């Protein structure tokens, strides 16, 4: 985790997935982006990328979070969905 | 434990 920043999506519709692979590691703890969507809403903006890990969604805590817990915040979530990001370095 | 969001 070498860099933090925050990406924030605008889902065009109430339903829009982020079209974000939220996969956890084996070996450490937390919430990661395994893949972005082609073509999806997180693609599209081209600020995530793969290897990164979801610190939070909306100020919600997932430094020790689950996939299934971001997808709840992402549903409950309005139409803005602010993601917290941990880039690693090289 | 592997979500599409």
């Amino acid at each position: 985790r070498e860099e933090i920043f925050q990406v924030a999506l605008h889902k065009r519709d109430s339903g829009e997935q982020l079209g974000i692979k939220l996969v956890r590691r084996t070996d450490e703890p937390g919430v990661f982006i395994l893949d972005l969507l082609e073509g999806g809403l997180a693609a599209q903006d081209g600020r995530l990328s793969s290897n990164d890990r979801v610190l939070a969604i909306n100020g919600h805590d997932l430094k020790y979070g689950t996939p299934e817990l971001a997808a709840q915040i992402i549903q409950a979530s309005g139409e803005r969905v602010n993601l917290t990001i941990a880039r690693p370095g090289k | 434990p592997d979500l599409l969001v």
